[PDB]
RNA sequence: CUUGAGUCUCGUAGAGGGGGGUAGAAUUCCAGGUGUAGCGGUGAAAUGCGUAGAGAUCUGGAGGAAUACCGGUGGCGAAGGCGGCCCCCUGGACGAAGACUGACGCUCAGGUGCGAAAGCGUGGGGAGCAAACAGGAUUAGAUACCCUGGUAGUCCACGCCGUAAACGAUGUCGACUUGGAGGUUGUGCCCUUGAGGCGUGGCUUCCGGAGCUAACGCGUUAAGUCGACCGCCUGGGGAGUACGGCCGCAAGGUUAAAACUCAAAUGAAUUGACGGGGGCCCGCACAAGCGGUGGAGCAUGUGGUUUAAUUCGAUGCAACGCGA
């Protein structure tokens, strides 16, 4: 907006594991205000992944979510009549909220049949680097490489 | 604008001394004005707008600008 | 495959472009290198970041002659004038001097016309 | 007769004019060395140049044009105009003290001369730039803007032309009328005690009083108060055109109408609105996001077509599940 500095708002953290960014994930993946299907859903995709690869829910997923997380993104800066894609360093809340959307937005077109499966896959994939969307991330970033000569030149 | 790095000169502040040689000197200022061929009607009417622009501008400031904003 | 130790990089700095060449104390060229050769087309060439990636690539193409001392001749208004120097120094020289070297004229030759944009 | 006008003496500053030398920087080209795949250009490209070795870089050479910094609302000139340094020829302005002539003055129709740039003739010269022209882009087109080239011309000699927003849009000469801040160039005194204090001339920039002006503004360099002489105007268009004359190699210049036609055309300022003006600011305006519509079936309204009738109204946002 123009003339607001907002207060960030409150997200409470998930009932199972407590964790701020969890509940997070589990909002952005939910639809139609359906919460309870989302966490459903959600839980079910971190206990397979968890029996799958190893340690913990928290921990594997915190895993995807390195491997998917962009550090530089690029905005279209238009002052030249032009527009310049210009790289740009993206901050850390930021990056945790893209990467989940792009891992929510993977799961949703992978094939595999029930949600938490294509979640516990599409996470699964994300922790090895190789899936679709750790194949954004780098889509993105080599975007920022290309256009790296408008970076310090807004 | 020639410099010659003394010896225990930093590189970076080697760097700052030839900028402003080189802004002392106005060698871009020169080469700007040089790129094309400016006419001189062109010449003579942007000294003159220069000349105007500037003495009114100062006589503003120190004269007009001598009383009480708020 | 000689050594020389003590080489000048003259950095030609255009708008469009940068060119840099290094070269012997006594004018012969040993290496050079471009933004235009080093990736960069248009708005991308015409940036302080592709001259300073030509002045690496020229430092890394004169790796074989083991220059040391290296003294900087800049010349042209351009968009690097400073990344290529910065470039060298980080690739590695010891930059003993940066002279200017801008041709201008004493009133000489007419420049071409004005350009109605 | 000496107060206007001029002469002589001594200095002063000046891109004033004419002629002839010369210097350095830079562009271009040529030859050679080094060296290798790019250069150039643009909003982005392409034409163009480069592996037949370009661009870059060093050396040498040729040649033409123009004189960076100094450089200035600085200076000089009637205006046009004049810009490196040196010499030769040469015009004017200004100050100082005197001396001299004794109204010799001001203006000027015809006339005469000078008169940017472009253009013309003849002979040279030709680097850079660049009408015309060519190719590449852009575009609906693009006989343009942009890009790459490029010939007259720009330069020199000597002739012509004779015009410019040749403008201060302000004819020349003279007198008189409050001020302030500068620039430049003389000169008198003050110990120059220092770059400095007080005068007195010339040219010059800005601001401003009275007065003037339609207003804008001008304001001791008047657009103020006056005197002499000249030039010019009499609604917009037709038209600075036609015809005639004169001048010109030509392009054209100069002098300069009429019919016909309209009731306006103009100047300055005011309030809005608008601007691909400028500054500041806001709004789900964009940006960041989430979900739709536009495809499908159906509901409903509208346009249309059909009908005997398809009642009438709403119909850019701000009509179209609207009156209903
Ligand atoms: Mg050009
Ligand atoms: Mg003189
Ligand atoms: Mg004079
Ligand atoms: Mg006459
Ligand atoms: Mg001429
Ligand atoms: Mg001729
Ligand atoms: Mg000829
Ligand atoms: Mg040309
Ligand atoms: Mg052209
Ligand atoms: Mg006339
Ligand atoms: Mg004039
Ligand atoms: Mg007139
Ligand atoms: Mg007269
Ligand atoms: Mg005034
Ligand atoms: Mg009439
Ligand atoms: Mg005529
Ligand atoms: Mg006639
Ligand atoms: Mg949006
Ligand atoms: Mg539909
Ligand atoms: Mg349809
Ligand atoms: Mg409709
Ligand atoms: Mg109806
Ligand atoms: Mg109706």
């Amino acid at each position: 907006p123009r003339r607001r500095v907002i207060g960030q708002r409150k997200i409470l953290p998930d009932p199972k594991f407590g964790s701020e960014l969890l509940a997070k994930f589990v909002n952005i993946l939910m639809v139609d205000g359906k919460k309870s299907t989302a966490e459903s859903i959600v839980y079910s995709a971190l206990e397979t992944l968890a029996q799958r690869s190893g340690k913990s829910e928290l921990e594997a997923f915190e895993v995807a979510l390195e491997n998917v997380r962009p550090t530089v993104e690029v905005k279209s800066r238009r002052v030249g009549g032009s527009t310049y894609q210009v790289p740009v360093e993206v901050r850390p809340v930021r990056r945790n909220a893209l990467a989940m959307r792009w891992i929510v937005e993977a799961a949703r077109k992978r094939g595999d049949k029930s949600m938490a499966l294509r979640l516990a896959n599409e996470l699964s994939d994300a922790a090895e680097n190789k899936g679709t969307a750790v194949k954004k991330r780098e889509d993105v970033h080599r975007m920022a490489e290309a256009n790296k000569a408008f970076a310090h030149y807004r | 604008p020639v410099i010659k790095v003394r010896e225990n000169e930093p590189f970076d502040v080697a760097l700052r001394r030839f900028k402003r040689s080189c802004e002392k000197a106005g060698v871009l200022a020169e080469v700007r004005r040089r790129e094309f061929y400016e006419k001189p009607t062109t010449e003579r009417k942007r000294a003159k707008a220069s000349a105007v622009k500037r003495h009114a501008k100062k006589l503003a400031r120190e004269n007009a600008r001598r009383t009480r904003l708020y | 495959r000689k050594q020389v130790s003590d080489g000048v990089a003259h950095i030609h700095a255009s708008f469009n472009n940068t060119i840099v060449t290094i070269t012997d104390r006594q004018g012969n060229a040993l290496g050079w290198a471009t933004a235009g050769g080093s990736g960069f087309r248009g708005s991308r060439k015409s940036t302080p970041f592709a001259a300073q990636v030509a002045a690496e690539r020229c430092a890394d193409a004169v790796k074989e002659y083991g220059i040391k001392n290296l003294e900087v001749m800049v010349k042209g208004p351009g968009p690097g004038r400073e990344s290529t120097i910065r470039a060298l120094n980080a690739a590695g020289f010891r930059i003993t001097n940066i002279t200017d070297v801008t041709p201008i004229p004493h009133n000489g030759c007419r420049p071409p016309k004005k350009r109605r944009v």
